[PDB]
């Protein structure tokens, strides 16, 4: 009564208000719906596979147009699988590669000396990571070498270059220090760099 | 301390809530039951649009905030798991019987007393169920139309009943059977229920057959044969990638059309090893290339390819064939037969296979020609508890008097063995006795007729013997004798409808203490 | 395939603050329920075994409240009928005063048993004449379970045991103490051809060491001090004065007019010799005390210094009444002195000590009077209020005594005594109402129900028992809460009592209430 | 349907509100432990 | 009630559950009712992208409005339903069960709880679809029967000269039919859309039309003759599928492993060609290869460096198609070659329309898939001749399935009016009442005819229920000056079967509708 | 019209007549229960928590918060029969609605 | 000044769900917004037929005198103009000119 014929005339108690925000979120969670079959023939590669459970009307328009940016995307991503080994360059040509490595390509340029389980447990894992993406250049070497009477208690520290830009940085086994480390945390770090596009629950 | 958004309640105002709760749910199904019923309608959550008047479907389509009521949908389920029929019956007794408790509570009693009075009362009242309980034969085609009749007087859909009752009975006979000659077995799995919309309700009935919606994988195959030869396989014809990776070296002048060459080889091989036991139809839940096809029009196979694995079942137990996954393994005995016609129809704007079976059937699929995917929904929930029903007969052929007499009966017996015992749990034990009662009265508002009169002239007729099977006449509001009217029950659905309704009560009975807003861990 | 809107009429009308219930199952129901749970939260106390009720109001007023009618007036409730229920609850304590909550329970076994009823299927005119033959049947039938009548109300332990019993529904440890005090204040002021009003007997809270040390005072008290230098006096004439002390101050402007020096030489000198000469005459009449309650002049305390006289000012018109009904004085116009006759008399006046707290005083040793009030001593302002509630009860109950002396034994006896023959009355008519009959029967069983509770005693053997001494042949034979273990006993040998018209009134009101509620078929609610 | 009383209410019963009393007054009790008695101590509050 | 445990629980009681169906069901029959019958209002449905989309057809009319009520969804679904199953008179459901309710409505004013009046519509519809057995006339089936029955049933969703020339159109479509088979469906024949010309332009043709044109600039625009080569085979370039590569030595172990991949396409089209020249290839004797799969640039340019006539990419249901239009026989490998898998087309050519270049082959000689071409102004126009000519088409299938014909434009429910009004004093009860409503039920049909005619109501029932019962005959109703007379003379009659299904279905939803008691918006809490 | 006041109702021949229709119907469903010594006994609440007992039309007609043409209408009729005659104005409102009801 | 809408087609719409009926709403109103629309470009395609130019959101500027251009350009909220846009752009196809 009184409250509201003070609403009418003034604004002196707040009580009708934020009843719009609760309304907007409902609106887009109602909205959001539709986006999983929006993309149900958008999506997958496979549904040429999937005859006699995907197929109701072939219009031979818009979907021989998907098979073909399906298959022009297929041989732009199959053309650069081109690695998985991670290769031993020497310090002579090091300058020829910090600089010299392509444009557009991320190189996780990693440094190690062997001996100790935290850098060989990274170099497996980087090595079965080349197996994975072999669209990533990977470079292991001694840093002595590399770096003259570099500082042994440094290692093994990760470099990613590209352009001769440091993008990212992970020295010392600081943020690697564990055996506990394994195959998707790594991958995590990578992805966090920046060079690849996955999910991890932590 | 404690943490902040936990509150926790205490006395009687919980149970309070509970009972409130309790009757407010049966406050809300009460008129569905009977012959006199009224069609309830309800909108789910996502936003579809359902109608129905039988209790646990539709009850799983509410979100509460108190508990109470998500214990009663559990209850529900239960009983849509366990009977299939009369779902609203047992939450309705268990309601009243809990507002009967209520007041008792409220005078001064405590619940172990009051457990104990339920252990006690269900234990005399199913004995004496048992007392009343008289078997009859099950070998009558007549009885079971006559049972799935009186079930469905409670349907809408009981117009059709003359037929569609009988078509109910067919399925239970031409599925059934048993493994390895014992444990007969009646899975409703293998009873696939499909429904073509359009068409009158008649022409829906089971068919000895399967039914499935496809149709032919090539035009150039033959589209009708009266006995096809049976197969079903496992495995896809097109190349198996293998397990490991070899990345051919290719050194040589030329391998790859030496590799295309064995590979169509291959393919060639394993075909024709299927074709040495010539068959006339192959049926595959996996995908096949043109290659198979190709050689298999030589040997005019209907190839059927990508079917369902539970189809695959059904197919299978219907024809009685087997199941193969490698051609090489092809023998006789797998190549079952049985397929005495087979029709690919162009029903309505669809495709259907039609496969009419000529030897004994072991697995039944159904037409449902209708006018709406809800309407064919019902009518499939109903003839699923039709089924229910029937097998439930053919394993127990009990039956006892319907329209819900033997509740007033049960509840006179126990009244004579309360008036026997000396005790005061004798209160709540003739209450709840008093309770049970609460369908015919519910009967009576669905007739909207007189109520208090005839209730004590049945109360006066089943005092005394002879009238057990007397009952009460949803029809047009009047007493009449069971024994020509029809409706009977078996046996064990209102044993579990006691017994889920009393131990709900007893669950609902013991609580003192809510504590709320915990958190997962 | 969105929500369901509004049907057109009715539900396009509704306004957002208009909500709407129709038909029993869902309407009626509703305030069923809601009365019998605000039942409930009194049922839980009254009479020997009642407990207080801490309340504060939405003023910040803490009320320690065991007194029903008290309880609702700080209650605020805002269901249509709990107001309906509390109302009638108000008006019984008008018309009678003491255990308004026996209406309540009343009330809500009344309309539980309605509910009850009305779910079994009956329809609401048939069951409605049926609480009403059982009403008329009680109409009649309990002037015949009157068992005494109270005689002469003037022998002062006969007046004290009788208001003890209503007294003894308040305060337990001790009625006979307030009962003495009650019966010493009232009896003496006992009417004989006018009418006992509440107005003749006043209250005197103090704060201070115990009730024991607390007594009545036949006379008026009041927290004023005298201007008058002189103190103590005894047999005083009293001049009691309605108008303004001052000189006399003429309703128009009045305006000194000096031309000459000697207007001015003799204008103070006359002046304060004209007020000499009306204070002389005025003393001339032989008084002691002066009192008044307008506007004082000083020059009127000298002289009255110089003539030792007693000034005393009031402050309430109230006061000023009340004074010249027990003394007989008269409101005087003006400040001429008065005859003998409309004069008032005191034996003694003081201004008296009564514990590091002073007060006028005005005493009569005849102790005749026409008003008298109680001095008061307790440790907290809460323990003055309810004490002063259980006083008003018992002087209620004195005060209807004067009207009506027959007796009814309160307790129990009666209501089983009621029940039980409701109930065989109900084996005699034929047709769809015995039911009705029956249920107006049971309703007042729970008094005894409620007795058995509070006290914290099993019912079911007491109720049995009860039943059983009725069927006997015993009916003034009711509860006994003292031993705390079932047992019976005889109200009319407890001194547990009360009147044929407080009963009567309580259960006419409560029916009334009743059948206000059950007629009543369609709810709307205004805005809160 | 519609509460019975307004809005801003508290219900609290039983022992548990007995107890609650009790040890309430406790603690003012023990704010002046030092006081009476020929020894004497002094508070202050502002 | 539950709305104590669920805050956000919307309840409606039996009482506002059936209001608030009638105000629906009122406002469906009142906007359909504008839609059937050749007279029926023509409308806009606009979406908000701006597709425009103008249409005489209930069903489209219902799924392109803005609806609301889960009782109006239920009525959608439903008409939907019969749509799809024959499609037509569709507006004529929707309205019979919302004057039901109607009826039904006027009569629960007095008590009456409908359950009655429930079982004695079902009495009624019983005796009803007796007379509907007795009434229909049976003649079997000819030029004029089935190009009258078009000419009347296309009417209800298009307008006059489209429905003339779609007569002759489809007079002419179903003939290439077996003569006892059925073998009519949507699966075997097929719509062209191309926004090319003006309406007076639509035809049929016997053969195939196809939208994919040459690949190449050096095929042939048009064949007199063709060899048709229906094939199934995998002609473009493809990997080995355990992923084989190249390890060799010299840039010239290049060029042999570059021969070595070539080799495979090569023989194939050796294979095909020299089929082909075997078979003939002189004297103007054109050669097509028919493909579903992809083609190399090098195997097309092998193949149409001696101008082969050959294509990629067409519909499945084209191979069908051309089987039973070529008559070749289909192939998925060439293990097993005969010119017995060859087709035959009597003519083939090209017309590219716009960005888009047409092939056509026709000429067949026993020809079983034929296609529709139909060419208009726009898209909407387009949208609403399809939807037209598949409901005609669909009308047409009902009529030469079935022997029988019942007369049409209003005579048979008014007949059925009077044979239940007669019936009545036989129903035993007040269930009559409802009998009553349910004669007043089909009332409706010629009614609404008259309403949308103009006429005035009640003068013109009187005259066409009179004349029906002085008489025994079916009379029908003018839609020219209103004047009662007989329209089964004229070439006018309706589906048998349909509307036995359609009195079906209208019955049992109404019966579904009249007994809801509550209706929810349980969940979401 | 929407036009020259962007902002005002404007309801065609069809409009008005369902919602004076519909106003009626719903007035005179509510009303139907309150004539007759066997009528039912109508409940209400004040806009300050007080309450009367009504079987008397005017008064339920001036106690609903109804905002409406066609009830103020009839409001106003009932008052001025309620001041002339006042009894039996149940009737009055019945009538009024049925022939509305029939004539629709 | 309280009055709500009809119940019935009024009370069934979408929130964003507009409606013209009869010759009142949607024939007028359509018939004034076709007027409006051929007044906008009749001032072209002659001997003297005067060009008209516009910007158009991808801010790439016009000037044509020959209609077509410029009103598949413009967008608009009218059907009937998709109608008479639709119909010049099937005579585009046709031909292609005036």
């Amino acid at each position: 009564e009184w409250n509201d014929i003070l609403r009418k005339k003034g604004i002196l108690p707040p009580k009708e208000s934020l009843k719009e925000l609760e309304e907007e979120a409902e609106e887009e969670q109602r909205i959001l719906q539709q986006s999983v079959v929006k993309t149900y023939e958008d999506m997958t590669l496979e549904e040429l596979e999937d005859h006699e459970d995907e197929f109701n009307e072939e219009d031979e328009r818009a979907i021989e147009m998907y098979r073909r940016r399906r298959l022009a995307e297929w041989k732009a991503t199959k053309l650069k699988n081109k690695f998985g080994e991670v290769l031993e360059i020497s310090g002579k040509d090091y300058v020829q590669e910090v600089t010299k490595a392509g444009e557009g390509l991320w190189v996780i340029l990693h440094l190690y000396k062997q001996g100790i389980p935290l850098c060989a447990l990274i170099n497996q894992h980087l090595s079965g990571l080349a197996r994975k993406f072999p669209d990533v250049k990977f470079i292991k070497a001694i840093s002595t070498t590399c770096i003259p009477n570099y500082p042994d208690r440094n290692l093994p520290t990760i470099f990613v270059y590209l352009e001769g830009d440091i993008k990212a940085q992970f020295i010392g086994p600081l943020v690697f220090g564990g055996m506990n480390l394994t195959r998707d945390e790594l991958e995590w770090k990578l992805s966090e760099s920046g060079a690849i596009m996955t999910d991890l629950e932590e | 301390v404690l943490s902040q958004n936990t509150k926790r309640e205490s006395g009687r105002k919980v149970q309070s809530g509970n009972i409130n709760a309790a009757k407010t749910i049966a406050d809300i199904i009460r008129t569905c039951l009977g012959p006199k019923s009224m069609m309830k309608m309800l909108l789910d959550p996502m936003g579809g649009i359902v109608m129905t008047n039988d209790g646990n479907a539709i009850l799983r389509e509410i979100q509460v905030q108190h508990p109470a009521a998500k214990s009663m949908i559990e209850i529900s389920r239960t009983q849509d798991e366990e009977v299939g029929d009369g779902t609203t019956s047992v939450i309705i007794l268990a309601g009243e019987m809990l507002s009967v408790a209520e007041h008792f509570l409220e005078q001064q009693m405590h619940p172990t007393v009051v457990i104990s009075a339920y252990r006690k009362a269900l234990d005399d009242m199913i004995s004496t169920l048992k007392k009343i309980s008289i078997p009859v034969d099950i070998s009558d085609s007549d009885m079971m139309l006559n049972i799935i009749n009186s079930s469905i007087t409670t349907k809408a859909i009981s117009r059709w009943s003359s037929l569609a009752c009988n078509i109910a009975l067919d399925a239970v006979k031409m599925v059934q059977f048993e493994e390895n000659g014992r444990k007969e077995i009646d899975i409703k799995k293998y009873a696939r229920v499909e429904k073509i919309p359009g068409g009158i309700i008649e022409d829906s009935c089971v068919l000895r057959g399967v039914m499935i919606n496809k149709d032919v994988t090539h035009p150039r195959m033959r589209r009708y044969i009266k006995n096809p030869r049976i197969v079903l396989l496992d495995s896809s014809l097109e190349y198996k990638k293998g397990e490991s990776q070899t990345d051919i070296e290719i050194t040589r002048e030329e391998d790859f059309t030496r590799i295309l060459q064995m590979e169509e080889e291959y393919i060639q091989q394993l075909c024709e090893d299927i074709i040495q036991l010539k068959p006339d139809v192959v049926i595959t839940e996996k995908g096949i290339s043109d290659l198979a096809q190709h050689y298999l029009m030589r040997a005019n196979i209907t190839a059927i390819r990508r079917v369902r694995k539970t189809d695959n079942n059904r197919i299978a137990r219907a024809c009685g064939a087997r199941i193969v996954s490698r051609p090489e393994e092809l023998r006789e005995d797998d190549v079952g037969t049985g397929a005495g016609l087979l029709e690919i129809k162009k029903i309505g704007d669809e495709y259907f296979t039609f496969i009419t079976d000529c030897k004994d059937p072991k697995a039944c699929t159904i037409l449902l020609r209708g006018a709406s995917k809800e309407i064919l929904s019902e009518v499939e929930r109903n003839l699923q508890d039709a089924m229910q029903v029937c097998r439930n007969v053919l394993l127990d052929p009990q039956l006892v008097p319907g329209g819900g007499a033997s509740e007033m009966a049960v509840a006179h017996a126990l009244t004579e063995k309360s008036k026997a015992m000396t005790g005061v749990e004798q209160w709540p034990y003739r209450a709840v006795a008093q309770a049970l009662e609460v369908i015919p009265r519910t009967l009576i508002q669905n007739c909207g007729a007189s109520t208090i009169r005839l209730l004590t002239s049945l109360r006066a007729k089943h005092t005394q013997e002879n009238c057990e099977t007397w009952g009460v006449n949803g029809e047009t509001g009047t007493l009449v004798d069971m024994k020509e009217l029809g409706i009977w029950e078996p046996l064990a659905v209102k044993l579990q409808t006691y017994k889920t309704a009393v131990e709900t009560a007893v669950l609902l009975l013991r609580i003192d203490d809510i504590v709320s807003g915990h958190k997962k861990k | 395939a969105l929500h369901v809107p509004k049907a057109p009429g009715f539900a396009q009308m509704l306004k957002e603050g208009a909500k709407h219930f129709s038909g029993l199952e869902e309407a009626v129901y509703r305030n069923i329920q809601a009365c019998k749970e605000l039942a409930q939260t009194t049922r839980t106390a009254y009479g020997p075994n009642g407990m207080n009720k801490m309340v504060i109001n939405h003023l910040e007023k803490l009320f320690v409240t065991n007194d029903a009618a008290t309880i609702l007036r700080e209650l605020e409730v805002q269901h249509p009928a709990a107001k309906m229920i509390v109302m009638a609850s108000h008006m019984q304590e008008q018309e009678v005063g003491d255990g308004t909550n026996f209406v309540l329970v009343f009330a809500g076994a009344l309309l539980e048993l309605a509910e009850e009823l009305l779910r079994i299927g009956l329809s609401v005119s048939e069951v409605i004449e049926g609480y009403e033959i059982a009403c008329r049947k009680a109409h009649e039938i309990l002037p015949n379970l009157v068992c005494c009548s109270a005689k002469n109300l003037r022998d002062i332990d006969e007046v004290s045991s009788l208001l003890r019993t209503s007294i003894m529904s308040k305060q337990y440890g001790n009625e006979v103490f307030l009962a003495k005090l009650i019966a010493q204040a009232c009896v003496s002021i006992f009417p004989d051809s006018g009418h006992f009003n509440v107005d003749n007997i006043r209250v005197c809270k103090i704060l201070g060491s115990g009730i024991s040390s607390s007594s009545v005072l036949h006379g008026m008290v009041f927290k004023k001090e005298t201007e008058g230098d002189v103190t103590s006096v005894k047999d005083a004439k009293i001049a009691v004065y309605s108008c303004p002390f001052d000189g006399m101050i003429t309703e128009t402007k009045g305006t000194v007019l000096i031309k000459t020096a000697e207007e001015l030489m003799n204008f103070s000198k006359g002046e304060e010799n004209l007020m000499d000469a009306q204070v002389k005459a005025i003393a001339d009449t032989g008084a002691n005390v002066v009192v008044t309650g307008g506007k004082v002049a000083d020059m009127a305390l000298h002289y009255a210094n110089k003539y030792n006289i007693m000034l005393v000012r009031l402050n309430s018109k109230w006061d000023l009444r009340r004074l010249c009904k027990t003394v007989g004085a008269t409101a005087l116009p003006r400040l001429t002195p008065p005859v003998l006759e409309e004069m008032g008399h005191c034996d003694s006046v003081y201004l008296s000590e009564v514990g590091d707290t002073q007060v006028v005083v005005f005493k009569h040793e005849k102790e005749d009077g026409a008003i008298s009030t109680i001095v008061l001593r307790g440790s907290t302002d809460n323990l003055m209020d309810d004490i002063e509630r259980a006083v008003d009860d018992g002087v209620n109950t004195f005060k209807v005594l004067t009207r009506d002396k027959r007796l009814v034994p309160g307790g129990g006896a009666t209501e089983i005594e009621l029940a039980k023959q409701i109930t065989s009355y109900g084996e005699t008519c034929p047709g769809l109402e015995q039911y009705a009959i029956k249920k107006f029967a049971e309703a007042f069983e729970a008094i005894p129900r409620a007795l058995a509770e509070n006290s914290g005693v099993k019912a079911n053997e007491v109720i049995s028992k009860l039943y059983a001494v009725h069927q006997e042949g015993n009916k003034n034979v009711g509860l006994d809460i003292e031993a705390e273990v079932p047992a019976v006993k005889d109200m009319l040998e407890a001194g547990i009592l009360d009147t044929y018209l407080g009963k009567y009134w309580a259960i006419k009101l409560a029916t009334n209430a009743a059948v206000t509620v059950l007629r009543v078929d369609q709810i709307i609610m205004a805005k809160p | 349907p519609v509460i019975l009383l307004k809005e801003g209410t508290d219900s609290s019963q039983g022992i548990p509100q007995l107890v609650s009393n009790i040890s309430a007054c406790q603690v003012i009790a023990e704010a002046v432990r030092t006081t009476l008695g020929p020894r004497g101590m002094d508070k202050l509050i502002v | 009630a539950v709305k104590t445990l669920n805050p956000k629980a919307e309840v409606a009681r039996a009482q506002a559950a059936l209001a608030v169906n009638i105000s629906a069901a009122r406002g469906l029959q009142d906007v359909l009712r504008t839609n059937l019958g050749p007279k029926g209002t023509m409308k806009m449905l606009v979406s908000g992208a701006g597709d425009i989309k103008l249409t005489k057809d209930g069903n489209v009319l219902l799924h392109e409005m803005q609806i609301q009520h889960p009782t109006a969804s239920l009525i959608a679904k439903v008409a939907t339903a019969q749509d799809d199953i024959t499609g037509d008179g569709t507006t004529s459901n929707v309205l019979i069960i919302g004057e039901l309710l109607k009826q039904a409505d006027l009569y629960i004013s007095e008590g009456l709880h409908p359950r009655i009046i429930t079982e004695g519509f079902e009495a009624a519809k019983e005796k009803a679809l007796q007379f509907l057995e007795e009434v229909k006339v049976s003649r079997e089936m000819d030029r004029e029967t089935l190009i009258d029955v078009a000419r009347t049933s296309l009417r209800t969703k298009v307008h006059a000269e489209l429905a003339d020339v779609l007569t002759e159109a489809v007079v002419d479509s179903i003939l290439a039919i077996k003569k006892q088979d059925e073998p009519i469906d949507l699966f075997m024949i097929e719509i062209m859309e191309m926004k090319h010309k003006s309406e007076t332009d639509t035809s049929l043709i016997r053969g195939l039309v196809l939208d994919h044109g040459a690949r190449h600039p050096d095929m042939k625009k048009r064949v007199e003759d063709a060899y048709i080569l229906t094939c199934n085979v995998s002609l473009e370039y493809e990997k080995t599928e355990v992923n084989s590569g190249f390890f060799y030595k010299s840039a010239e172990e290049r060029e042999k492993l570059v021969k070595a991949e070539r080799k495979f396409i090569e023989d194939r089209v050796k294979k095909i060609i020299e089929l082909k020249r075997k078979v003939c290839g002189d004297s103007d004797k054109g050669f097509v290869v028919i493909n579903q799969k992809g083609i190399d640039p090098f195997s097309l340019d092998a193949l149409s460096k001696e101008g082969i006539v050959a294509l990629r990419r067409a519909k499945r249901r084209n191979m069908e198609r051309l089987t039973l239009a070529c008559g070749g026989v289909a192939l998925n490998s060439f293990d097993d070659l005969s010119p017995d898998c060859l087709g035959h087309a009597g003519l083939v050519y090209e017309y590219t329309l716009g960005e888009e270049k047409f092939t056509f082959i026709e000429k067949c000689n026993n020809p079983r898939s034929v296609t529709l071409l139909i060419k208009g102004p726009n898209k909407h126009t387009l949208t609403q001749i399809k939807d037209a000519v598949r409901d005609g088409l669909r009308a047409v299938k009902n009529a030469i399935d079935d022997g029988c014909v019942v007369p049409g434009a209003g005579a048979v429910e008014v007949a059925m009016a009077e044979a239940l009004i007669k019936h009545k004093p036989s129903v035993k009860g007040r269930a009559q009442l409802g009998v009553q409503a349910f004669a007043d039920a089909l009332l409706i049909i010629p009614k609404v005819l008259a309403q949308n005619s103009g006429f005035d109501l009640q003068e013109t029932l009187v005259k066409i229920q009179a004349e029906h019962s002085e008489s025994g005959q079916l009379v029908g109703v003018d839609l020219n000056t209103g004047e009662p007379m007989v329209a089964a003379e004229v070439g006018v009659w309706d589906n048998y079967c349909v509307k036995k299904q359609l009195l079906h279905s209208c019955t049992v939803i109404a019966t579904n509708i009249l007994l809801v008691d509550e209706i929810m918006r349980a969940g979401m809490s």
